[PDB]
């Protein structure tokens, strides 16, 4: 989620998404914790058997393979965590995440209400306003003229300055809002 | 509801699971140490370290986001920049 | 801010228009494909996959 | 460019000026004031007047006076062995039928 | 081996079972580049336009105005007379209009046949 | 009917001789006023009509309808206030001028007596309309959809003309009083059929009918807001009182001329909220269920029975409220971000909390939740259609299902969800809004505390 | 540790809601209480038979007192 | 109570056993009716005997108003617009005293339903043949007229139920 | 929607009717202005006017 997606995946990173995913389904599959890390060290060595493999044809054929046998023999409810996309907990906070632009629609009196937390807002709004010019500058100089070839974003090269395009980013809602 | 998360707690934790692997000593294991660089693991073994702190913390790490998590202190600055813990 | 230009027109039928169609969807000229011309009201618009 | 045609404006927030805008006027006081003669005028007179006038509208429909008459009719026809709703709407004697 | 899993238009094809997954030609990758650069550009653009302080209201998609042009207002002058699109209409448009008059005909015809016979159970029926 | 009429004619002065910063307060307050003042008319009797002179009576189908536009107009102004607040001093008056006229051309053809000068009447009521929309319309799309509403209702309502001149003529009078009492039963003729048809159609078109509906999403979604709030909560009910006005003088054959009609309404109705399933605009929805509802009170019309008038009746004091209300919601949200696209706006629950819960009422009293008058009216129909046949149960029933998976897709669209990101200028919801939707919600409910004054002279 | 928690504005729609409160119960308590006095002290008519030679009025022949009126 | 008329609203006489307990327990159903006629019965009977009160200070009455009857549609001459107007009305006034008929009687049969409870199908015999009866008769007077009913359409279905029935009594003679 | 809505019930009430107008408007206005051409329709016009009519 954090991390800028490539262009493809490498076949190391399939085969380790497909080993954790194995990973993950096994421990579904055996729930006891002595029977999953069993079968789990089976499943590990299974993956060091076909570790060191030079034809990469025929790695890529044990992959497929593999992912066939994945398929066939995928727990149909595997655990999800909570949290995550297939969780039961998942975008249950999301109704309750609101910005600070709506923050500042705020009338006087409820402004009034909050005199220390809006002086260091202006702060903030401050320095966001006084670094947009050489945030986009910095991102016109680095980018070769084709356009952007990938969705990272470059750091702060001087001292005073802030990384490009970072508002949103710091200033994002919290985990759990209210 | 649960106690909130701090820095030295999230360490604390993450150095436990990794001096309980048995691959990594924890006499040189500090928070610094490289996973395969200094470590000598490789990648199946950061796969199942990252699973044993996905354990622990009780949430996922996306694979887009695990594979660059080479060191203690990354999974730490990972763990507390996803749960929001700044002390 | 939107112009003529960049709005759904007819079907393409020479590969100066389904280029210029591509184009315009922000799209590969190789990974575009309208619909079939079967006078449905479709035009240029991209058939993208039946994927949710 | 092919005219000498004039910018799109900015949309314009009444808050900004009025922090204590009812959304009516630009004017602080017309928009109080718009504000005061809507709610006054529409909730209390309309809404509260004109219900309360239409529940204690006047019978003029007759239900009860339809329902009081059916309670005598139906008193005076069982009393007397007659049926209580009659077979016909009019007189068969008053009525001619074709040979 | 492993029974062999059929992919469906309500049950697609997963991309770990792909035939085209595993056979990957040089144009293919170079093909893949071209999309993360084009999805990297736009993505540039919008984020530019959404951290920019000064923006106040609506980043107009132009995306979006297309798929409510093309779905509304750009099918009557692409829509021409075809023996299919004619077919389509008439049985679509006509067909359920015969049918359901066919089918409460019949029915109140039958209702009325049993009223004149005299021999419908019409006792209580006050309201109608 | 002159303690009601003559008002009208002075709001008109009085909107042109008030200052310029003063026009809103005293046309909203004035209109407010004749409000209370035309709620007296529903103090109606159970045997005959109000007949006040020769030239206006009321009824208990009249009278509603009347309170139910007076009551419109100062709603109309504050969404116009809401919308025009840069327009000219000249141009303000103008469009208040034309909102004037409509109402007292709608008054007055409620009231109307005869067949003649209500078909004036109704026919004057296309000016203003159509000079509204085509000229504060938003888009392109104006001329186009004021030429299909104005081309539409005409051809519809021409052939009527001839046939109320000609029954001028064969009977001797147009008055309603008349032709109710000296009424003849219509044979099975060619010639007669194409009166029925004349006048039918007509009406139909007002309805509108199904195959005959195109003018009103084009006019309902391309008219500013009060424009979009008067079609369809007033001009689209002349239609179903003239074919509750007219029906008199055609029987017995409407038993079987209402066959087309019927089947047209029940599927165009189940078809129509299959529309409202696959709908891109707020707009459009909202004009496609009207098209619905008024389908279904076509079909009580047709079915011709004391449960159906009433079920008809209470369907479109209903349908009026709860459509006015759906629009100036959708109105309020397009103010905000400047287009039409439901999916454009998201999160706007966790954005605006009170404009949600009147998302959430009007939604309710769009589908049919008892004990609201919308259930009512629907309700009355449906027992009355299971009257007639026992198939219509099947239908209506897919049209219920249907209609409330439209309504609270259009709620889970709109107000769930999250937010759209980098929409940041919707600011809190204004008194002036909130007040609008309090003024929208309150008279149904209140009419459903009370539902015989809403359910027409067959009660 | 108390964290600020960030919320739309409020002020409108409870300053909306005061008013539209203080509106209704403008008119409304005073009604009701005119209401209450009239039904405790002003009771409803009773049914009689119309002496004989005398011709009634409209609001004589209505029943409850503010229909009456 | 003499608000409505027993003859109208028969009820049967009410026959209510008298307690016979068998046991030393007491009845929490009696100590509860004592607390609830103390606690609410005498303070509504209180404030009832005061607004009565102040009710029996200010009697006025109001009064039943009587129709008489007019020549109907069958006295009315053709297109005579002031005779069919009066018959007309009479028509619609008889229409909805009759509808309050139906009413009553049908109010008479879920009272005695509910009032018989389980012996329900045997004890309301005599209150439903009556309601069979009087919907019968009100269903042939005014079945199937039309959202458009009028005096002259009931005519001419009693007009038409007339020449059915001399047609059947022809044949039956025949 | 698509079929029925925005094609069909279109194409069959307000569009052919419009392009029907259209086009006998075209017919109509399409003259080149010549006295020649259209006093030989008066001829043809008063021949038939003549002959056609009794
Ligand atoms: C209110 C609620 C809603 C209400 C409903 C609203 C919606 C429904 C109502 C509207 C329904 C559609 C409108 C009616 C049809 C309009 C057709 C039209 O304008 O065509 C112009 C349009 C333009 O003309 P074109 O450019 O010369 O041809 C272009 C074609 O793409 C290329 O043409 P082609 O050369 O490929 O054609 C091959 C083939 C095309 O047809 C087919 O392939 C279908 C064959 C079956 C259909 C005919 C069945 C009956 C045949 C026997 C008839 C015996 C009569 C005695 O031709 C034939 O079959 C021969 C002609 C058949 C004529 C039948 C009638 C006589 O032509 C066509 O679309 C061609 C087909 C026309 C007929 C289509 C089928 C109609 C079926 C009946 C409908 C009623
Ligand atoms: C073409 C297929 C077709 O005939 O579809 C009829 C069908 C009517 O529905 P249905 O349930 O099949 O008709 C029931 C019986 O079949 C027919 O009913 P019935 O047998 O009980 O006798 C009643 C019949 C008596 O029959 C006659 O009077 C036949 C003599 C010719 C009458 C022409 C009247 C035209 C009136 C203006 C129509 C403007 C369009 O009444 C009519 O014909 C009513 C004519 C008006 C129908 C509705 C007009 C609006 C259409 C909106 C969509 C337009 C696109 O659809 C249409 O009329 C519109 C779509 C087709 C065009
Ligand atoms: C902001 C958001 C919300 C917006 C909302 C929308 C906007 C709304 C706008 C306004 C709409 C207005 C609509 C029109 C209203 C017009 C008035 C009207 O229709 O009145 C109706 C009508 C009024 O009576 P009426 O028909 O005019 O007179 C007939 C009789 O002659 C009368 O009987 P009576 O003469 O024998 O004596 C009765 C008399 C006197 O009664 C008594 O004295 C009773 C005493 C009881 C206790 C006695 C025992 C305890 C004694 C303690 C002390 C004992 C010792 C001392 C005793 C005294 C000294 C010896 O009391 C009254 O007359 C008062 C009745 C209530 C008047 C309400 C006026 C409303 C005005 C409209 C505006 C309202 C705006 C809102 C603000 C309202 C104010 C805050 O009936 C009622 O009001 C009934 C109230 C409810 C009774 C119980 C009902 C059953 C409850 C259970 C049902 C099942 C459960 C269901 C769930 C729970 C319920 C939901
Ligand atoms: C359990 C859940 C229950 C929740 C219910 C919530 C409501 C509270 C209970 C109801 C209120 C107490 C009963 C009040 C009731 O009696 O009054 C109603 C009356 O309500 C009003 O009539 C509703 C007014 C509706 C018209 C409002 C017009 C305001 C302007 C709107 C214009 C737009 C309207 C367009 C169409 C006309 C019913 O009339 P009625 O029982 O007999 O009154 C008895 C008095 N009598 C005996 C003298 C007759
Ligand atoms: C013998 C009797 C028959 C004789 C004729 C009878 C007429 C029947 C009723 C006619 C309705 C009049 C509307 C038609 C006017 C002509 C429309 C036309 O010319 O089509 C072209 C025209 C575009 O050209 P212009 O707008 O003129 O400008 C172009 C700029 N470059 O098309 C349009 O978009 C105009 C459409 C007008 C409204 C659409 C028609 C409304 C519905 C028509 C049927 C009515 C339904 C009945 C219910
Ligand atoms: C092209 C085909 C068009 C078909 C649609 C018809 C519209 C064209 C109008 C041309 C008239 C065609 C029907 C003529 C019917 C007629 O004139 O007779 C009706 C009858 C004649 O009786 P008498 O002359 O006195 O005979 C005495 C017998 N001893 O007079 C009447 O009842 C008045 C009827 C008015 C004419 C109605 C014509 C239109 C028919 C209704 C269609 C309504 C269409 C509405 C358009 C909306 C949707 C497009
Ligand atoms: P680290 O970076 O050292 O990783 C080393 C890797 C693996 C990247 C190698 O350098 C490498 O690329 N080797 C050659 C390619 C290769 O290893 N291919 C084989 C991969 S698949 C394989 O052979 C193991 C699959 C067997 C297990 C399949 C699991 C299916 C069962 C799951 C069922 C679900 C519930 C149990």
């Amino acid at each position: 989620a954090f991390s800028a997606p490539a262009a493809y995946l490498t076949h190391q990173q399939k085969v380790l998404r497909l080993y954790k995913r194995a990973l993950r389904h096994l421990e579904s599959w055996c729930v006891h914790r002595d029977k999953y890390r069993y079968f789990a060290c089976l499943m590990r060595a299974r993956f060091d058997e076909h570790k060191n493999e030079k034809d990469m044809v025929k790695a890529t054929q044990l992959l497929r393979q593999a992912e066939e046998e994945f398929w066939y023999g995928q727990h149909p409810q595997p655990y999800i965590f909570p949290e995550s996309p297939g969780g039961t907990s998942y975008e249950r906070y999301e109704c309750y995440k609101v910005p600070e632009w709506c923050l500042d629609d705020w009338h006087p009196s409820e402004k009034a209400m909050y005199p220390d937390y809006f002086a260091k807002r202006e702060q903030w709004k401050r320095l966001r306003r006084e670094s947009w010019e050489r945030e986009v500058k910095q991102l016109q100089e680095e980018t070769p003229p084709g356009g952007p070839r990938t969705e990272a974003l470059p750091p702060a090269r001087k001292e005073g300055d802030l990384p490009p395009l970072w508002w949103h980013i710091v200033t994002r809602p919290r985990e759990r809002p209210m | 509801d649960a106690p909130p998360l701090t820095l030295e707690a999230i360490k604390d934790r993450v150095l436990y699971v990794l001096k309980l692997y048995d691959k990594i000593d924890p006499e040189k294991l500090s928070v610094n140490s490289h996973f395969m660089k200094d470590l000598g693991l490789d990648s199946l073994d950061q796969v199942e370290i990252i699973m044993a702190m996905e354990d622990e913390f009780g949430f996922e790490i996306p694979d887009i986001d695990a594979e660059k998590l080479m060191c203690p202190q990354e999974i730490v600055d990972y763990i507390a920049d996803k749960k929001d813990v700044y002390e | 801010h939107v112009t003529k230009d960049m709005f759904p027109g007819p079907y393409p039928k020479t590969p100066e228009e389904r280029a210029a169609a591509a184009k315009k969807y922000n799209m590969r000229v190789e990974d575009y494909e309208p619909y079939p011309d079967d006078g449905m009201g479709y035009g240029d618009y991209p058939k993208l996959p039946d994927r949710s | 460019i092919r005219l000498q045609e004039d910018p799109d404006p900015e949309d314009e927030n009444l808050y900004e000026k009025n922090p204590d805008s009812h959304g009516y006027d630009k004017d602080p006081i017309v928009d109080l004031w718009n504000m005061r003669v809507v709610f006054f005028f529409g909730f209390s007179i309309v809404l509260v007047l004109g219900s309360t006038f239409v529940a204690y509208l006047p019978d003029y429909r007759m239900q009860e006076w339809a329902r009081r008459e059916a309670e005598r009719l139906v008193k005076y026809r069982e009393a007397n062995g007659l049926p209580l709703m009659e077979s016909n709407c009019f007189d068969p004697n008053k009525i001619q039928l074709p040979e | 081996s492993f029974p062999k899993y059929k992919p469906s238009r309500l049950a697609t094809l997963p991309a770990t079972l792909d035939p085209a997954e595993y056979d990957i030609s040089p144009e293919t990758r170079k093909a893949q580049a071209e999309r993360l650069a084009i999805r990297s550009r736009l993505k540039r653009e919008y984020l530019l336009q959404y951290n920019d302080p000064n923006r106040l209201g609506v980043i107009e998609d132009p995306a979006l105005i297309r798929w409510t042009y093309a779905r509304s207002a750009n099918i009557y002058p692409n829509f021409r007379p075809t023996p299919k699109t004619s077919l389509l209409g008439a049985l679509f448009g006509i067909g359920p209009l015969f049918f359901w008059y066919y089918v409460f005909k019949t029915d109140r015809d039958k209702k009325e046949k049993l009223i004149q016979e005299g021999k419908l159970d019409q006792t209580f029926n006050i309201s109608y | 009917m002159l303690k009601i009429i003559i008002p009208t004619t002075m709001l008109l002065p009085m909107t042109w001789m008030s200052k310029h910063n003063m026009i809103w307060i005293n046309a909203t307050v004035h209109s407010l006023l004749i409000s209370l003042i035309s709620l007296s008319l529903l103090n109606q009797l159970g045997e005959n009509s109000l007949n006040f002179s020769l030239t206006f009576f009321s009824d208990s189908l009249s009278a509603p309808l009347l309170v139910l536009t007076t009551w419109l107009l100062p709603l109309m102004l504050m969404a116009s206030q809401s919308h025009l607040s840069k327009e000219t001093t000249t141009r303000k008056k103008l469009y208040i001028t034309m909102l004037i006229l409509l109402q007292l051309f709608l008054i007055m053809t409620f009231t109307a007596t005869e067949l003649i000068l209500f078909y004036i009447l109704f026919e004057a009521t296309l000016v203003p309309t159509l000079i509204i929309i085509t000229r504060w319309g938003n888009q392109t799309e104006r001329l186009n959809a004021g030429l299909y509403f104005l081309f539409y209702t005409l051809a519809g309502s021409l052939p009527l003309l001839v046939a109320l001149v000609y029954i001028q003529n064969t009977t001797g009078s147009l008055n309603f009083l008349i032709i109710h009492y000296w009424s003849h039963p219509l044979s099975n003729s060619w010639s007669n059929i194409f009166m029925w048809l004349a006048c039918i159609m007509a009406f139909m078109v007002k309805m509108p009918l199904y195959g005959l509906h195109l003018w009103l999403p084009k006019a309902h979604v391309e008219a500013p807001i009060a424009g979009s709030m008067v079609l369809a909560a007033v001009l689209l009910k002349l239609g179903g009182y003239g074919m509750m006005r007219i029906t008199t003088i055609l029987n017995p054959l409407t038993n079987y001329m209402a066959y087309p009609f019927l089947m047209l309404s029940m599927w165009g109705m189940i078809m129509t909220s299959s529309i409202c399933l696959r709908q891109t605009d707020l707009k459009s929805l909202i004009a496609y269920s009207s098209v619905s509802h008024m389908a279904l009170v076509i079909v009580a019309i047709m079915i011709q029975t004391p449960w159906s008038f009433m079920g008809a009746t209470a369907l479109m004091i209903a349908h009026g409220l709860t459509s006015s209300m759906l629009f100036c919601l959708a109105n309020t949200n397009y103010e905000r971000v400047h287009s039409r696209t439901m999916i454009l706006a998201r999160g706007l629950q966790t954005l605006l909390p009170l404009m949600a819960t009147w998302w959430l009422v009007a939604s309710l009293t769009n589908l049919a939740l008892p004990p609201s008058i919308n259930l009512i009216g629907e309700l009355f129909i449906i027992t009355a259609s299971f009257s007639w046949s026992n198939i219509t149960i099947i239908l209506m029933g897919m049209n219920m299902m249907i209609t409330a998976l439209y309504s609270l897709y259009m709620l889970i669209t709109t107000q769930r969800g999250k937010y759209t990101h980098h929409i940041n200028n919707i600011k809190p919801s204004f008194t002036r809004e909130n007040a609008l939707m309090a003024l929208h919600i309150l008279p149904l409910l209140l009419l459903t505390l009370n539902p015989k004054m809403i359910l027409g002279p067959l009660y | 540790k108390r964290l600020f928690i960030i919320k739309p504005s409020g002020f409108y729609d409870r300053r909306f809601l005061k008013l539209m409160r203080f509106y209704i119960l403008l008119t409304g308590i005073p009604v009701a209480i005119g209401i209450t006095l009239v039904n405790v002290f002003i009771g409803e008519a009773e049914l009689a038979d119309i002496p004989e030679g005398y011709v009634p009025e409209h609001w004589e022949y209505f029943k409850h007192p503010i229909s009456r009126w | 109570p003499d608000s409505w008329d027993k003859d109208v609203y028969p009820e049967p006489p009410r026959r209510t056993p008298a307690p016979a307990p068998q046991t030393s327990l007491p009845n929490p159903v009696t100590y509860l009716t004592k607390i609830f006629d103390l606690l609410v019965d005498r303070p509504v009977t209180l404030a009832r005997e005061f607004i009565e009160q102040q009710h029996a200070k200010n009697r006025y009455y109001y009064y039943h108003r009587e129709f008489r009857r007019v020549p109907d549609i069958t006295e009315c001459e053709e297109k005579d617009i002031l005779c069919m107007f009066e018959a007309e009305m009479q028509w619609r006034r008889d229409y909805k005293v009759d509808q309050e008929i139906v009413n009553i009687i049908q109010e008479r049969l879920k009272a005695c339903q509910q009032r018989e409870g389980e012996s329900y199908r045997q004890n309301c015999a005599k209150e439903l043949e009556q309601f069979t009866q009087v919907s019968k008769a009100f269903q042939d007077r005014y079945s199937d007229l039309g959202a458009h009913y009028s005096a002259r359409k009931c005519l001419a279905k009693q007009k038409q139920r007339m020449l059915a029935e001399r047609k059947a009594a022809k044949e039956a003679a025949a | 929607s698509s079929l029925l809505d925005l094609i069909w019930l279109e194409t069959i009430l307000p569009k052919t009717t419009s392009f029907i107008q259209m086009k006998m408007s075209i017919m109509v206005s399409n003259q080149k202005g010549l006295i020649k051409l259209y006093f030989l329709s008066f001829l043809i016009t008063i021949m038939i006017s003549m002959t056609l009519f009794n």
